């Protein structure tokens, strides 16, 4: 269970990193709404990670 | 012409429109719910990164 | 595990029904 | 002539009622659509209770 939670936590961190890259990419793309959405998703992921 | 109870044209139009409207609207609405996912909008950005 | 497992299956089916209702409202 | 006049007033009332009825049936159809939407909303509330 500890390993599974760690894996989930690791996945969340990986997802957050991917999201951060996407958010930066969105700004380059010029889609303001998408970047904002990614930030919101990151917060949710962070909350999940904190809970884990 | 005035539309007595089972006037075949008028009565058929009613019965078809019941199906026609429900099915088409379900498909559009459920299609928008299936298309609602944020990661799918990220797949449009990913397609932009991939083509560039 | 038994109390928890039954609940998870039940919530998912309910969500699908809710989505259909939302679609009808949208329609 | 007297009979015709009495009959004519009744006929006018009937015609007026029919016109009103035509307007009313359309309204009833609209009401059903409104009623259907509220019921769907109620169902969503029930789902929350289940959770």
């Amino acid at each position: 269970a500890q390993k599974r939670s760690e894996k989930q936590y690791n996945d969340a961190q990986n997802e957050i990193n991917k999201w951060q890259r996407n958010a930066q990419l969105a700004l380059q793309k010029g889609d303001e709404n998408l970047a904002r959405q990614a930030l919101e998703r990151k917060k949710t992921y962070t909350d999940t990670s904190a809970a884990l | 012409v005035r539309g007595m109870n089972t006037s075949s044209a008028m009565s058929a139009f009613e019965r078809m429109e019941e199906k026609v409207l429900m099915q088409e609207s379900r498909a559009q609405a459920l299609g928008e719910l299936a298309g609602a996912d944020l990661e799918t909008q990220f797949a449009q950005l990913e397609g932009g990164s991939d083509v560039d | 595990e038994k109390m928890l497992e039954q609940a998870i299956l039940e919530m998912q089916e309910d969500l699908v029904q809710l989505r259909q209702g939302v679609a009808q409202a949208i329609a | 002539k007297a009979s015709l006049d009495t009959q004519s007033t009744q006929v006018e009332t009937l015609k007026r009622n029919l016109i009103q009825l035509e307007s009313k049936i359309s309204e009833a159809k609209t009401k059903k659509e409104m009623l259907k939407a509220r019921i769907t909303t109620a169902k969503a509330q029930e789902q929350l209770q289940g959770m």
